[PDB]
């Protein structure tokens, strides 16, 4: 199921889950590299997003334009981008990192396969070979959860007008 | 094997849909599909259109053909065919999957009550 | 009659006959269905400007034959009789002349 | 190699066979550095509809190429008259709402576009093949050599694809801004 | 070298029902393929009848708008109200009766032509006046009739629509739009 | 297939041999083909005289 | 193509960039036909630029329902906003009836539009001299009319 990708296996009371109840993997097997790459990159950003909304509430960056109150998660976007602003500082940074991914897998991402997907090569904590399998599932399980978490955060916080960690 | 079921163009009917048809259709009917059976239309067209035959159709003829073939969703899957082949086996074996009438309908209780009595031809047993 | 020039061919020569037409329409496959209302369904082999009329084929003779059916005859006569009674009632109401 | 519709039409119809190429050997895939066969959702695997899809892609690009040029020119010149003056319809996008319905302008455009489409509709369904898809005989500046014909075909598709995307930004940027031709805030 | 391509719509082949008929094989205009779905004889009959009706109706509208009237005070109405006023006056019913008998004869002509009992051309009623003797002359005269009929159909359509939209006599030159 | 002299766009009415209007055979509806035309002639003559 | 007219005398084959140095008779046919048509249009345009200023302003009213007479409208670039757009539509539509019709041609000659305004077929070198003269006049007119229009943009109008 989905090549040798680690989304299933070590996945709860059952050893393997293999949740693909639309067949987006069997129907499009050439994109399992793309799907993993997207699934992982979604998880990492969502995890930074959720851990994002909380930390500005305590510390603020020394940019001295972000050093202002009332910049909650419903107005920080439309406020910083100016007539340019901090949001472009972040976007340029994300361009620098994303350009690195292009070099490793070629321009058309031809080198992207079902084993190198979502593997930028930053190996500091992991050890051994089975832990990498265990950590890869621990990555996704956290990542998939935060993707739904920040989804609930953004919708509930702006609908019910919470804008803070309880988001209720 | 059967002549018209080989090398049939995907445009006439897809591979998975054709396999689903062949599974749903009883085996004895493959050689000569009856009539008004999707396999009958598949035979009546695959013997006209194919690699060694007419490779093109008018747009309206192809449109009508695409509305005579199954749309891959109106065919029973393997588990449904198993459901039928086993439900009929239960019913003919004298056992009834127990059901209880409800609000204009019945709930299946998931029990096999042996239906025919000791005298199988007796109506009150 | 209506297909005087169609290069109509049988299923057995679906991919064998290629001579198109007096027009450039490719040959048409004739399928002999058993339905009496559609005895023969013609299938095309490619794009074609074939003249297929959607109008029915009626004639004066059998339309008159249908109007000569006892229902139509005895409905026209009774309709005219009822209409004549209604017109007489409109023109000579309350039978004052009696 | 641009067979005339007069003869090209003799090989038209819903083809029931597969060329084996990317999209039945149709232009639009060759990119700059090489080939860029794009279809990731596998729409071109339904080979019976490839001539239809190319017709839709050309038709959309042709409308969008005019439509984008549409949102540019009203912002710099308008038809001589009061109904189209820069004071009655300030920005270009408030024209479907102003000049429409009982007004007359847009309604007449709808009818005459309908007349053209209802007349050139038999070419879209019948007479439409993987060879004469989008070809309405209007070949004036078309080059004669085969490879240059491919470039012009590739040039139209890339321009049509760009205008399709460009028009999408054009209306979206204009509506969120209400500003003249450069729809930046 | 391939299909007999229509002269009017160059990207659509000419319908086979347009061969050897008046008009037809000079322009061959039938992009929607009505001749491919209905008998060409009936379509030609309807086209000629419409052309003649419009050629009479356009000139009638011109004459009525320009001020030509019958010597009766009952006719001192505008062309727009002419239909309703004359329907209430009576002559429209009588005109309908007369056109009904003429159309009964026309229906007999159509029935006996479509069944082949006679050898009638679609729009032919027998009237042969100012008709050229030479066959090419007859063909081009029928061409002229068809062209004038179509022009009058479009012209009457425009005249009626413009007259209703702008209360104004036929030339519509002054107007306001 | 001849046509009637009177209405030239209609087929020539058969059973209307020379009685009076044999030069201008006039029977569009076709009563002569539906009825005994001797009775039709008798009715026409009686109507004309009356 | 070193004999298809246009090479009169002051200069011979004038093809510096070699835009017709390949032999494409189809492209040259399109090029010559568009060249001749532009000469004809510029010839009428330049005549249409000089006269209304000098004399000849048409007597009546261009738009009687708006009072606008031919005298009132300006002569030159700037009249495009005074001649009513309906009038411009009629100018385009009529010229259409004379360019795509009455003068629609194919498989005949360079720009032998058939009708024309009398059907007339000439002969002899006199045809060559006249036809070359027409090309020469059209070339002068094409240069002249863009000169008149471009100048009027940066000089206003009139003297
Ligand atoms: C956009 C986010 C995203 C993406 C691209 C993927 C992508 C993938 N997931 Mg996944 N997943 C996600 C969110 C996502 N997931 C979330 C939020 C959960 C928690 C419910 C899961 C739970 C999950 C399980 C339990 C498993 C996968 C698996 C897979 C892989 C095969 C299934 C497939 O084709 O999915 C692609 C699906 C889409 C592109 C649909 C996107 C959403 C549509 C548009 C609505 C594939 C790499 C399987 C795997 O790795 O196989 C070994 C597997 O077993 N996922
Ligand atoms: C807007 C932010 C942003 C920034 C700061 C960069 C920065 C960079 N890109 Mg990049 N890129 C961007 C957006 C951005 N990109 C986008 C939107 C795409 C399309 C998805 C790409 C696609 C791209 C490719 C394909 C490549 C780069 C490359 C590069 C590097 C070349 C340096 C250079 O020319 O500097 C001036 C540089 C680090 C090159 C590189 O280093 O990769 C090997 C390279 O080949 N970029
Ligand atoms: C032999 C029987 C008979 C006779 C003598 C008449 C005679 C008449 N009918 Mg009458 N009619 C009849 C049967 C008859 N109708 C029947 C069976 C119907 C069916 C409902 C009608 C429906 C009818 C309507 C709706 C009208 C007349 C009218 C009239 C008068 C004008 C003539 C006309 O319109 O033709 C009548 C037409 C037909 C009989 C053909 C029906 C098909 C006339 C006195 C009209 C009237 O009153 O004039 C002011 C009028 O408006 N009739
Ligand atoms: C009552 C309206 C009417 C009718 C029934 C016809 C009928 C016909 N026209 Mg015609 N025509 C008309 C009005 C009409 N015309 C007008 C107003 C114009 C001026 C623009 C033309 C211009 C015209 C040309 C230029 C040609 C025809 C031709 C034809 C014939 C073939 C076209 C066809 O398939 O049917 C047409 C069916 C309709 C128009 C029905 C109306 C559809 C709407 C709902 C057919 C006999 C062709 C011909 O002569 O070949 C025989 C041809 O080349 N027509
Ligand atoms: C040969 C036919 C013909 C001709 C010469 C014209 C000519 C004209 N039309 Mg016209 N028109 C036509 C057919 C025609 N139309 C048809 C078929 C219709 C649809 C029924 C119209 C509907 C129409 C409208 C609605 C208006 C015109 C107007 C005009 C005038 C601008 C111009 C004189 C305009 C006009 O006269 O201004 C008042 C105007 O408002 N036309
Ligand atoms: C639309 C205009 C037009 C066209 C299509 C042609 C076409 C032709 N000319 Mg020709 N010509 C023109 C205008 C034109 N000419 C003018 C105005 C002059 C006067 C200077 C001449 C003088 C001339 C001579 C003396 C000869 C030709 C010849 C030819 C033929 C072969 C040469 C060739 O390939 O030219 C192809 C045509 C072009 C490449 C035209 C491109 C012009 C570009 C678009 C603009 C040129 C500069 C322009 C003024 C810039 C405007 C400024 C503005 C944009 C800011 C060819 C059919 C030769 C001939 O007869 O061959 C047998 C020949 O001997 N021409
Ligand atoms: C390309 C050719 C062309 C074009 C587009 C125009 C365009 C115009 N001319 Mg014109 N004209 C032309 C050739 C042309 N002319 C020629 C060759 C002559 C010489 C006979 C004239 C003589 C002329 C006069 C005397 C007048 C115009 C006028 C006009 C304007 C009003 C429309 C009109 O009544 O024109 C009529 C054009 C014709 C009947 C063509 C013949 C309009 C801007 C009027 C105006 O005020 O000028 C600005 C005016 O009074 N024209
Ligand atoms: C008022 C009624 C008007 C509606 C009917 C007008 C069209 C009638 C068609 C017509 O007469 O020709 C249509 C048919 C002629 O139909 C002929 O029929 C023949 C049968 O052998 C063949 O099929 C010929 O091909 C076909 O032309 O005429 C009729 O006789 C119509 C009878 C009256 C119908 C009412
Ligand atoms: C109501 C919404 C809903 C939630 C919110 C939810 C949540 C989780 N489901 Mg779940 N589920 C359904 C709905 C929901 N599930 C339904 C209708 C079915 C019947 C088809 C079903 C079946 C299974 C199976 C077979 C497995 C499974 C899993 C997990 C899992 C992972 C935890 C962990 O591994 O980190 C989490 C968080 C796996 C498992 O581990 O369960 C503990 C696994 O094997 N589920
Ligand atoms: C026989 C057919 C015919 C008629 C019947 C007709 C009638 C009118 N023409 Mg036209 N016309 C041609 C043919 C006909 N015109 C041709 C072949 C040309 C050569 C290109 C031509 C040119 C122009 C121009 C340049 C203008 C113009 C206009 C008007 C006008 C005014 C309306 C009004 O009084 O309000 C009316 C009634 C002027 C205008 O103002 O139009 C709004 C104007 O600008 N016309
Ligand atoms: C349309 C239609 C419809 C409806 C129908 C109906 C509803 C009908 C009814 C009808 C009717 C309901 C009618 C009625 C009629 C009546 C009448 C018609 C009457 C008559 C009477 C008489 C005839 C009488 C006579 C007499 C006298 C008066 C004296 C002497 C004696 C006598 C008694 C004989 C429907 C929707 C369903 C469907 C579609 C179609």
């Amino acid at each position: 199921f989905a090549g040798g990708l680690t989304g299933s296996d070590y996945g709860g009371f059952g050893g393997k889950y293999e949740w693909d109840p639309v067949g987006f993997s069997t129907r499009w097997p050439e994109h399992l590299a793309w799907y993993r790459e997207a699934e992982l990159k979604h998880g990492r950003i969502a995890m930074l997003a959720f851990a994002g909304l909380l930390a500005p509430d305590l510390f603020r960056l020394p940019w001295a334009e972000f050093q202002d109150s009332s910049l909650d998660f419903a107005n920080a976007h439309d406020k910083f981008v100016a007539g340019f602003g901090p949001m472009w500082w972040g976007f340029i940074a994300c361009g620098g990192i994303e350009y690195q991914r292009f070099r490793k897998l070629g321009l058309g991402m031809e080198g992207l396969t079902l084993e190198n997907a979502g593997n930028l090569g930053w190996f500091d904590l992991p050890k051994n070979s089975e832990e990498r399998l265990f950590y890869e599932t621990a990555e996704l399980k956290n990542g998939r959860l935060a993707m739904l978490a920040v989804s609930g955060i953004f919708t509930a916080g702006i609908f019910w007008d919470q804008h803070h960690f309880p988001f209720i | 094997k059967i002549a018209y079921l080989q090398d049939i163009p995907r445009t006439i009917v897809e591979k998975d849909a054709l396999e689903l048809i062949l599974k749903n259709t009883p085996k004895e009917q493959w050689e000569n599909p009856p009539e008004d059976s999707y396999l009958y239309t598949v035979k009546a067209f695959a013997e006209m259109y194919g690699p060694g035959k007419a490779t093109k159709m008018g747009w309206w003829d192809y449109y009508r053909l695409k509305m005579d073939m199954p749309d891959t969703t109106r065919l029973s899957s393997e588990r449904e065919l198993q459901e039928i082949e086993e439900y009929e086996k239960l019913m003919m074996s004298g056992k009834v999957p127990f059901a209880v009438p409800g609000p204009s309908g019945y709930f299946f209780t998931g029990f096999v009550t042996q239906w025919k009595g000791k005298e199988p031809f007796a109506g009150d047993q | 009659a209506e297909t005087e020039e169609g290069l109509i061919i049988k299923p057995e020569e679906a991919g064998k006959i290629t001579s198109r037409d007096k027009n450039n329409n490719p040959p048409r496959i004739v399928v002999k269905t058993n339905d009496w209302d559609i005895p023969e369904y013609q299938l095309s082999t490619g794009a074609s400007n074939q003249v297929s009329y959607i109008t029915p084929v009626v004639e004066s003779e059998d339309i008159k034959a249908w109007l000569s059916l006892n229902v139509n005859f005895f409905s026209i006569i009774i309709l005219f009789t009822v209409g004549g009674l209604i017109e007489i009632q409109r023109f000579f109401p309350d039978t004052l002349y009696w | 190699a641009r067979r005339e519709l007069a003869v090209a039409y003799e090989d038209a119809g819903i083809d029931l066979m597969d060329n084996g190429k990317f999209a039945q050997g149709l232009v639009g895939a060759e990119a700059a550095f090489g080939r860029y066969e794009f279809d990731p959702i596998g729409f071109s695997k339904y080979t019976e509809l490839v001539p239809w899809f190319r017709e839709a892609e050309l038709k959309h690009g042709r409308i969008a190429m005019l439509a984008w040029l549409g949102l540019v020119v009203p912002d710099f010149v308008r038809i001589p008259g009061e109904a189209y003056s820069f004071e009655a319809v300030p920005r270009v996008i408030d024209a479907h709402d102003a000049l429409n319905a009982d007004a007359g302008p847009n309604f007449q455009i709808i009818l005459f576009i309908s007349i053209v489409e209802l007349c050139c509709a038999k070419k879209v369904f019948e007479w439409n093949s993987v060879e004469t898809a989008g070809d309405y005989n209007l070949t004036r500046l078309f080059p004669e050599d085969d490879e240059a014909q491919k470039q012009m075909r590739i040039a139209e598709l890339k321009n049509g694809r760009l205008a399709m995307i460009a028009f999408g930004g054009a209306v979206t940027q204009a509506v969120i801004t209400g500003k003249p031709f450069p729809w930046t805030f | 070298g391939g299909y007999k391509m229509s002269k009017a719509v160059p990207f659509l082949p000419m319908s086979p029902a347009l061969e050897g008929y008046v008009g037809a094989e000079e322009e061959g205009f039938d992009p929607m393929g009505f001749s491919l779905a209905l008998d060409i004889r009936w379509l030609r009959e309807a086209e000629l009848k419409h052309g003649r009706i419009c050629m009479l109706a356009t000139v009638g509208w011109i004459a009525t708008d320009l001020g030509m009237r019958l010597p009766g005070p009952a006719y001192q109405v505008s062309t727009l109200e002419a239909h309703d006023a004359m329907v209430k006056f009576g002559p429209m019913a009588q005109i309908l009766i007369w056109l009904g008998i003429i159309e009964v004869f026309s229906f007999l002509a159509i029935t006996n032509m479509m069944e082949g009992t006679t050898d009638r051309q679609p729009g032919d009623y027998g009237l042969r006046r100012l008709y050229p003797k030479d066959e090419e002359g007859q063909y081009e005269m029928q061409l002229k009739e068809l062209r004038n009929g179509r022009l009058a159909m479009l012209a009457f359509s425009g005249i009626v629509t413009t007259a209703v939209l702008t209360g104004r006599t036929w030339p519509f030159x002054x107007x306001x739009x | 297939k001849e046509t009637s002299a009177s209405v030239p766009f209609l087929p020539k009415p058969k059973n209307l041999a020379g009685w009076v209007g044999g030069e201008t055979e006039f029977d569009p509806i076709g009563f002569s083909n539906w009825f005994d035309m001797k009775w039709l002639r008798e009715a026409e003559l009686k109507h004309g005289r009356v | 193509f070193e004999n298809e007219l246009g090479v009169q005398a002051p200069t011979g084959f004038w093809d510096p960039l070699g835009f017709a140095k390949d032999g494409s008779m189809k492209a040259f046919k399109r090029r010559r036909a568009s060249e001749i048509k532009h000469g004809r249009i510029a010839m009428l345009a330049t005549m249409g630029y000089i006269t209304p200023e000098l004399t000849g302003k048409f007597p009546g009213l261009l738009s009687p329902s708006m009072g606008l007479k031919y005298e009132d409208i300006p002569n030159g670039l700037g009249a495009i906003s005074k001649v009513p757009a309906v009038g411009w539509a009629q100018i385009l539509a009529y010229t259409f009836y004379c360019e795509q019709s009455q003068d629609q041609s194919e498989g005949s000659a360079g720009e032998a539009g058939d009708f024309g305004k009398v059907l007339t077929s000439k002969d002899e070198e006199g045809l060559k001299r006249k036809l070359n003269s027409e090309l020469a006049n059209g070339r002068l007119a094409m240069m002249a009319i863009i000169g008149m229009f471009f100048q009027d943009g940066l000089t206003g109008s009139a003297w």
